[PDB]
């Protein structure tokens, strides 16, 4: 069966270089063109470039033309996308896909190689509590969480009580603050009556900085 | 340059339904057009090529048609997996181009958010910045208006929001709004409120706290 | 005014065809996919074999459906070998001659003489030796014999003027070839 | 046996107040004077104050006279030291001990109840790595650690690999930086050959901010 | 005001030894003087009162003596537990006052420190401050001079030191010095070194790292 | 110059004694420490009872050692009952008169008349009714008869003028009593 295996993602400074690559089996490499399609986080698909069956024809989207290179190596069954003078917006999952003529639709996709382009630099997550009170008592069911602020780069995974509090949790997708650091949240609703008997601890994973963080969210007195 | 516009940007529909997404181009693109199914954070799949050809192996309940500047993808009977984002691509000329996409979400009954507000933690204030958090919890449909008022003065630009995906068990979303302020601006005021506007609420709901009491 | 003609080439009446045959893993072509010794100039003895083995055209292979549902026992993902090519069924040929300068008796115009009817025409065309998609001379032959059957030898092209799209038991050719006759009766 | 049980410690902001107390058994409480002595962190003993057998005479050192009060509650068998206008230097473990006359030597002591007086506020520990390399290879034995920097208030308890790395550890006393936040260190010796086959994780537990932090210490490339 | 000085400020002695600590006052304190044994972070204990009375329950190998301004605490035969800090107190007048203290530790053979140097991490650098740490490890005696050199320029004031108590198993110490600088001052320089001067080392040991190669 | 005498008191010639008896846990009184009904004016029938139960002085109790080497069967936490007191063994008394103002014919002067010898002296002294430690009249009796045997009835004092410290089988009195005699031979 037909397959295309990317590799080479990572973090990269705004302005620097990166090489994503796409190595294919299943078919006859030098009969098909290859395209790159990229997807910013939670955005649409965007077409990046394509190289013809023999490398003679290369065409580029208008947003990277003049900055990206596609190329191909008959012997390794591989296609390379070179990315120079990278900018922050270029951050995306880069999928490579097969196409027989260079102008036809793509059929088989790659799994994507993620590229994150930021002037930021690795930082650990500050985990804060979001403490319940009678300002979150909604029918004798209260809501409490962790605010995981000012880290880089994604992902951090937040879980509750080391596995035993799952139902009723929502961990929200990161935002990116003007700084270049991520601000995600994570919350659970439990019953008000357990708010005095039950301990609640979130477990944050930032393996991009080998950090691990446990936080106990305890009630606060907001009816003074 | 050619521009592919999809509509509806997203629709909500249910199992057994018929679904029709329209892709529309700003120039002729003949029959050089294709349709893709993308489930979340996965590789898209080709559904339709030549604007009418069923990608080999995609179910017969899928069908494409059109030419020129109009194309219509049609699932006769939405089956539970057919929920995804759906994309059109025109390959009539270089550069190629995709459409915006149409997300096909689950339609369920109208449900109002629980709203909770969390003032900035003490450990956080102490370092120099305050993140006030508003939570709208377990609501449908995904659309909701969240405005922050600081002593009945509307704020503008100092918010970020974020929404969870349609939950696997009730089909309801949850929005979290993080209001980041300087510690000096946070302490300058007493009553902080997030005000929620939703289809499930007859008039907007306010959740507030008085800073000194916390 | 008259055309100051540099050298000239031949264009055929290219009607684009394609074919594909699916062989099983147990076959003798197929091992853990496609042979690397299959290339854009290999042929299969199995194809719809009327094929002019000396002609301009392109080949390739991919794995297909393999299973107990696609013709080959043991549930083996099977091989599909295909050729997309151009052919000149009616022997039609046009001599194209770029005009280097127009001289009394706009840029990138060319005289296009039909060879049976000797009917003349004017249209834009590629310079000799450039299989540029879009203009007359996508396919350029160096000799009337080469254009008569689009010999692989005398004739050039991009092979992306022709697309193929595979299906389960046949395939679907596409042609992006600009037709001479569709540029040379309006300006004849 | 004669016994004396203090209580009432804690952290307190500079300028505010605190009350520690001493409850006695074994003897005739209101026949004995009681003394308070404090021990600043890693310092000597310093004599603080005293209340006589009946409260009638109280004496105070030159540094707390005008700011501290001693008093006693015959029925509960208790002596109380109230400490007002607290300052940073007053940070100490506070001991109470018996004396018959108001001027004799102390005989039986209390366990000490700790007072921390600071203009600071609760903070989590930033945990940074101390990575082994060819810059700490001393005879085929290397040293790797954690820097637990910029926290308040003590203690942080440090363990390694959640405990199965003990032999060869040195956990240092916290220092207190110009900032006012503690910079403790912690290190372990390992044999070099295990630096690639063995994973090393330090576990910093600071329950004063309900924080826990795991840090993965791995080698880095310094020979380019 | 009376001022109590002990000496030696600290001594090293071994089992079976005889030990003599002297407390000295700046005025008469008669015989109102008392001697306490404090192991680290534990309850102080009273050994001697009236300058010469053995506290009820204290071993006979202890004895106090003195009067006026000089007092002597005396162990005839140091036993393993007697390692501790020892303090005098004069209660001749109010305010009472303690002496400096005498630490009596274990004496062992002379042993040289392992010396290691740790540069600041990226996760720390990038946020704005660099703490270089020098570690001196498993050595005796406790006395060691840690001088910081930045590009062959000796540093002063930006360090802290921190020493473990004499380890329970070999009688060896370990010092760590934390050198805090701004990231901007750290990045301005190439060769960083900590220089350890100790008795067990024949020449001062310098351990360095060069900023760029890491 | 002459002395202006206000309300005047008597000072006894105080010698400080003290005593202790150790009863083990079982001598009734003794329990998980000392009985709470023993107080700073309690007496024991055991302390060598020549001592005046009508006299000025302070008492108390403590746990001792419990052990098979500590006087008590079973290693029992034992009671030590103790009384520290003052006494006037040679019956001497001084008439002390604070001088409110020096008057013609150095604050805090007082006449100290001895009562047998009629020996006079001038010295610092407490104002009447203040057992201020340090000064003549730390112990003040309000009557020549009370100064004669220092009754708790006629006399005041701080009881911290006498310190006691217990050992295994006795205790050691310490005395901070300023001797009248030692200020009234220097300033006689």
């Amino acid at each position: 069966q037909v397959q295309l295996v990317q590799s080479g993602g990572g973090v990269v400074k705004t302005g620097r270089s990166q090489r994503v690559s796409c190595a294919t089996s299943g078919f006859t490499f030098s009969s098909y063109a290859i395209h790159w399609v990229r997807q910013a986080p939670g955005k649409g698909l965007e077409w990046v470039a394509v190289i013809s069956y023999d490398g003679s024809n290369k065409y580029y989207a208008d947003s990277v033309k003049g900055r990206f290179t596609i190329s191909r190596d008959s012997s390794k069954n591989t296609v390379y996308l070179q990315m120079n003078s990278l900018r922050t917006e270029d951050t995306a999952v880069y999928y490579c896909a097969r196409s027989q003529a260079s102008w036809q639709a793509f059929d088989y996709w790659g799994q994507g190689t993620l590229v994150t382009v930021s002037s930021a630099s690795t930082k650990g997550p500050s985990v804060f509590p979001l403490a319940p009170s009678s300002k979150s008592t909604s029918g004798g069911t209260a809501a409490l969480g962790c605010l995981v602020k000012d880290y880089f780069p994604e992902p951090v995974t937040v879980s509750w009580n080391s596995g035993a509090l799952t139902s009723g949790v929502h961990t929200f997708p990161a935002v990116l603050q003007s700084s270049g650091l991520y601000s995600l949240s994570s919350v659970v609703t439990v019953p008000s009556s357990s708010l005095g008997t039950q301990t609640y601890i979130c477990n944050v994973n930032h393996k991009p900085s080998n950090t691990k963080v446990d936080k106990k969210v305890e009630p606060k007195s907001c009816d003074k | 340059d050619i521009q592919m516009t999809q509509s509806p940007s997203s629709l909500s529909a249910s199992v057994g339904d018929r679904v029709t997404i329209t892709c529309r181009a700003s120039q002729g693109v003949g029959t050089d057009l294709a349709w893709y199914q993308q489930k979340p954070g996965k590789a898209p799949n080709r559904l339709i090529f030549a604007a009418s050809n069923l990608q080999s192996g995609v179910p017969s309940r899928f069908s494409g048609s059109g030419s020129g500047t109009e194309f219509t993808l049609t699932i006769s009977s939405l089956q539970p997996e057919d929920f995804a984002t759906y994309y059109c691509l025109h390959h009539n000329s270089f550069p190629l181009a995709f459409g915006g996409g149409t997300k096909v979400e689950i339609k369920r009954t109208v449900a109002a958010p629980s709203v909770f507000i969390f003032p900035p933690s003490d450990e956080q204030l102490k370092s120099g910045t305050a993140s006030v958090v508003c939570l709208l919890n377990n609501f449908y449909p995904r659309e909701a208006k969240v405005q922050w008022k600081v002593d009945n003065a509307l704020q503008s630009g100092n918010s970020q929001e974020s929404v969870t995906e349609q939950d696997s068990k009730d089909s309801t979303y949850s929005l979290s709004s993080t209001l980041t302020l300087s510690k000096a601006d946070y302490e300058k005021h007493k009553v902080y409120a997030c005000e929620v506007t939703h289809q499930g609420l007859s008039s907007p709901v306010t959740k507030s706290f008085n800073r000194g009491e916390c | 005014l008259k055309c100051k003609k540099s050298s000239s080439y031949f264009v055929p009446d290219a009607r684009s065809r394609c074919t594909s045959v699916r062989r099983c893993r147990w076959a003798g072509d197929c091992q853990s996919g496609c042979p690397p010794h299959f290339t854009s100039n290999s042929f299969s003895d199995d194809w719809a074999g009327k094929m002019d083995r000396a002609g301009l055209g392109f080949s390739g292979c991919s794995d297909g459906c393999g299973g107990a549902a696609c013709g080959c026992f043991n549930a083996a993902p099977s091989c599909i070998f295909w050729r997309k090519w151009v052919e000149n069924p009616h022997g039609i040929i046009w001599k194209v001659s770029p005009c280097v300068a127009w001289v009394p008796s706009l840029t990138d115009l060319c005289e296009i003489e039909e060879l049976k009817s000797k009917k003349l025409a004017l249209a834009p065309c590629n310079q000799a030796g450039m299989g540029v998609v879009g203009k007359v001379g996508e396919i350029q032959c160096s000799s009337e014999e080469s254009a008569r059957t689009i010999k692989k030898d005398g004739c050039i092209w991009n092979a992306d003027l022709v697309g193929i799209e595979l299906r389960v038991d046949d395939a679907v050719c596409y042609s992006k070839i600009t037709s001479v006759e569709a540029v040379a009766n309006y300006s004849a």
